[PDB]
C-alpha cells in the first residue's frame, strides 16, 4: 500500500521513551492507529480526521500520545515504557472512513535490560549422502541461534542472487530456554537437485537479517554491540 | 484568579488545543478578496482542500469586508466544516483585516510580561510580532500559545511534562481596555466548537500594545 | 459493540473450498475484510458492509439484517495461508474479530518418510536431524525432551518439477543424540 511506517523494529529497555511515525496516503483525511499483541488482533487505540483527533481508547492512556505534526504524517509516542506495550503498532488511512489501507507496521518490544539483546549464530549444514542416493534431491538445513528478540529474516542465497524456490522457513522462531526473555532459535531449508549441489561451482550462502540496537542506543557491556546486522554461513558444492 | 483547570478538560480537548496552537497550519495571504465569506482557490496543491470559508457572525460584520481588499491570519479546520465545496473547503473563524492603509513601515514586536506563580519572568521580544496597524487578537493569540506551548508545554498532559494547570492571557491596550481570554476555558472538544472564541472579528491596534500573561502550575 | 469469527483455525488441503464466518452483535455502516501475511502487512479483500462481492477466487456476502458475514475461497492455494480478519464499525471506531488461522497443506502425490543426518560445512561435530518427505496429515512432535528442539512442519514448493516437500528440523546441545528416533 501508499501507507509508510519508521521504524520497522525497535527495541527500547523498560521505562525509556519511543516514537513511531506514519505517512499515509496524501489523498486520505483520515488516520488511525492500531496495536495487535501476539495472537490476538488489531485493538484500536486513537483516530485523527483532517487535523482534529476524534476518539481515544481505554488502551491510549496517559503515557502515549498521538499528534498529526504538519501535513504529510503522524506521531505516536509511549513513555516510561512496559514490557506489556510488546505489540505491533499498525497505521492506517481512510477517504471517508470507507476502505482502511493498512501500513507495514513497527515491532516493539520492550525488554528490562539492553544486556538481553543477542545476535543470532548462523550455521549451513550439508546434505545427507543417504538423501542424494535415494530421492536424487539435497536439501540443505540453516541454524540461526542464539538471537534476542525473534525480530529477524531469513533468506537464501544461491550465487548471490535470493532464491525462493525450494525454500522452507519456520513461521515463528522457537524459545531456547522456554518460560524465561529468553534466545530465540530459527531454522531454514534449502532444497535443490543433486546435481546441482554436487557442482564445485554454485556457492550457497544462508543470510539472518537481525534487527537490534541503533547508534543511539547507550552499551556499557564488554561484548560487541548487538547492532542491526547481516549473519552469514557459506557452503561450496561437492 | 477564578480560572478554568487543565484537568478538568473533555476527552480529546488538551490534544485538539495542541493541534491548533503548535501543529496545524495557519491561513496567512496578504491582499485577497471575497455570515459568512468564501475564499474560492484559496489552496493550491493542498490534498484536502481548494476553498476557504471564513465565519464572521453576522451579515453586518461581513458587509464590511465583502467584496474589498483583506488581509487574513488565523486558524483553519477541515473536520465539521460546513459550506463550500463538499469535502475540498476549510473552515475558518474571523482573522480579516481591511489590506489598505493598514501595512506598518517597521514590524511591530508585541511586548510580552510573564507571571509564573506570581514571579515574573522574561519572554524574547520576536514571539509576537505584526506588520498591522489594527490587528485581530486571533493572530497574536495564535502566536503567544505557540511560544507557550513550545517553551511549558501548555496543551501537553501532565505526564508529557505540562506543569501549567491555569493561565489568562490579556491583550491591554494604552487606554486601559483589555481582551482576557481563559487558557483552558475550552468550548466543546473540536475545532469546530474550540475556534468560536474568534467568531467576533474583534480587532485592536497594535500601537503601545502589550500582552499581560498569567500562568499557575497549582 | 462484538465481533466473534468461526473457526477460530482452519486446516485445509490444497485445491479444496472453505468459508469464513463473521458474527457482530449490532447494526454495521461499515464491514471490511483482510488478511494478514507472514510479515504483518494487512491486505484489503472487500469492503462489504451489505451485499455479494467476488474478487477473482475469493468472494463475500454479508447480511446485515442476521448480523453475519461470510468470506468464501475457492481452490485454496499454499499462497493462501495466515491469519484472516473481520473488522466491524461500532455505529469510526474499529473493533477486530479473534482471527481465523488458515493452513493450508501441501499435496503430497506420494509420501516417502526418511529421517537423514546432517553435518556442519565449518570444522565442527555439530548435527542436524531432517524429517522430509513425509504426508500432510502428519503432525509434529512436540517438546518431548528440554535441550532438545523439534521445529514445527512447513511446505516446500519447487518451480523446475512440480514437487511439494514437507520438513522438520531437530538438534540438541547434548553431543551424542540420535537422529532415527528423534521423530517420535
Ligand atoms: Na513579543
Ligand atoms: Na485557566
Ligand atoms: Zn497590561
Amino acid at each position: 500500500t501508499g501507507v509508510s511506517q519508521n521504524p520497522r523494529h525497535k527495541i527500547t529497555k523498560r521505562g525509556q521513551n519511543v516514537t513511531f511515525r506514519c505517512d499515509p496516503i496524501s489523498e486520505h483525511n483520515r488516520l488511525y492507529w492500531y496495536r495487535q499483541t501476539l495472537g490476538q488482533g488489531p485493538e484500536f487505540l486513537t483516530y485523527f480526521q483532517n487535523e482534529a483527533q476524534l476518539e481515544k481508547s481505554r488502551l491510549l492512556s496517559d503515557r502515549f500520545s498521538a499528534e498529526r505534526p504538519k501535513g504529510s504524517f503522524s506521531t505516536l509516542e509511549i513513555q516510561r515504557t512496559e514490557q506489556g506495550d510488546s505489540a505491533m503498532y499498525l497505521c492506517a488511512s481512510s477517504l471517508g472512513g470507507y476502505e482502511q489501507y493498512f501500513g507495514p507496521g513497527t515491532r516493539l518490544t520492550v525488554t528490562e535490560d539492553l544486556k538481553n539483546v543477542f545476535p543470532p549464530e548462523v550455521a549451513v549444514f550439508v546434505p545427507s549422502e543417504a538423501e542424494i542416493s535415494h530421492t536424487q534431491k539435497a536439501t540443505l538445513v540453516c541454524l540461526a541461534t542464539g538471537f534476542y528478540p525473534d525480530h529477524v529474516e531469513l533468506s537464501w542465497w544461491v550465487n548471490g542472487k535470493e532464491v525462493h524456490s525450494g525454500v522452507c522457513t519456520d513461521p515463528q522462531p522457537l524459545k531456547e530456554q522456554p518460560a524465561l526473555d529468553s534466545r530465540y532459535a530459527l531454522s531454514s531449508r534449502l532444497r535443490v537437485s543433486a546435481t546441482f549441489w554436487q557442482d564445485p561451482r554454485n556457492h550457497f550462502r544462508c543470510q539472518v537479517q537481525f534487527y537490534g540496537l541503533s547508534e543511539n542506543d547507550e552499551w556499557t557491556q564488554d561484548r560487541a554491540k548487538p547492532v542491526t546486522q547481516i549473519v552469514s554461513a557459506e557452503a561450496w558444492g561437492r | 484568579k477564578d480560572l478554568r483547570k487543565k484537568s478538568e478538560l473533555q476527552r480529546n480537548a488538551l490534544s485538539n488545543l495542541r493541534q491548533i496552537y503548535y501543529y496545524n497550519e495557519k491561513a496567512i495571504t496578504e491582499n485577497k478578496e471575497s455570515n459568512t465569506l468564501l475564499f474560492k482557490g484559496f489552496f493550491t496543491g493542498h490534498p484536502w482542500y481548494n476553498d476557504l470559508l471564513v465565519d464572521l457572525g453576522s451579515k453586518d460584520a461581513t458587509n464590511k469586508y465583502k467584496g474589498k481588499k483583506v488581509d487574513l491570519y488565523g486558524a483553519y479546520y477541515g473536520y465539521q466544516c460546513a459550506g463550500g465545496t463538499p469535502n475540498k473547503t476549510a473552515c475558518m473563524y474571523g482573522g480579516v483585516t481591511l489590506h489598505d492603509n493598514n501595512r506598518l513601515t517597521e514590524e511591530k514586536k508585541v511586548p510580552i510580561n510573564l507571571w509564573i506563580d506570581g514571579k515574573q519572568t522574561t519572554v524574547p521580544i520576536d514571539k509576537v510580532k505584526t506588520s498591522k496597524k489594527e490587528v485581530t487578537v486571533q493572530e497574536l493569540d495564535l502566536q503567544a500559545r505557540h511560544y507557550l506551548h513550545g517553551k511549558f508545554g501548555l496543551y501537553n498532559s501532565d505526564s508529557f511534562g505540562g506543569k501549567v494547570q491555569r493561565g489568562l492571557i490579556v491583550f491591554h491596550s494604552s487606554e486601559g481596555s483589555t481582551v482576557s481570554y481563559d487558557l483552558f476555558d475550552a468550548q466543546g472538544q473540536y475545532p469546530d466548537t474550540l475556534l468560536r472564541i474568534y467568531r467576533d472579528n474583534k480587532t485592536i491596534n497594535s500601537e503601545n500594545l502589550h500582552i499581560d500573561l498569567y500562568l499557575y502550575t497549582t | 459493540i462484538q465481533v466473534e469469527q468461526s473457526p477460530p483455525d482452519l486446516i485445509l488441503q490444497e485445491g479444496a473450498n472453505s468459508t469464513l464466518r463473521c458474527n457482530f452483535s449490532d447494526s454495521v455502516n461499515n464491514l471490511q475484510w483482510f488478511h494478514q501475511n507472514p510479515w504483518g502487512q494487512l491486505i484489503n479483500l472487500f469492503y462489504i458492509p451489505s451485499g455479494t462481492k467476488q474478487n477473482g477466487r475469493l468472494s463475500a456476502t454479508t447480511v446485515a439484517t442476521e448480523r453475519y458475514s461470510l468470506l468464501y475461497i475457492s481452490s485454496s492455494q499454499t499462497t493462501d495461508s495466515g491469519v484472516y480478519f473481520c473488522a466491524v464499525d461500532s455505529a469510526y471506531k474499529y473493533i477486530f474479530g479473534t482471527g481465523t488461522r488458515l493452513k493450508v497443506l501441501a499435496n503430497i502425490q506420494n509420501p516417502d518418510p526418511a529421517v537423514y543426518q546432517l553435518r556442519d560445512s565449518k570444522s565442527s561435530d555439530k548435527s542436524v536431524c531432517l524429517f522430509t518427505d513425509f504426508d500432510s496429515q502428519t503432525n509434529v512432535s512436540q517438546s518431548k525432551d528440554s535441550d532438545v528442539y523439534i521445529t514445527d512442519k512447513c511446505v516446500l514448493d519447487m518451480r523446475s518439477m512440480d514437487f511439494k516437500s514437507n520438513s522438520a528440523v531437530a538438534w540438541s546441545n547434548k553431543s551424542d543424540f540420535a537422529c532415527a528416533n528423534a521423530f517420535n
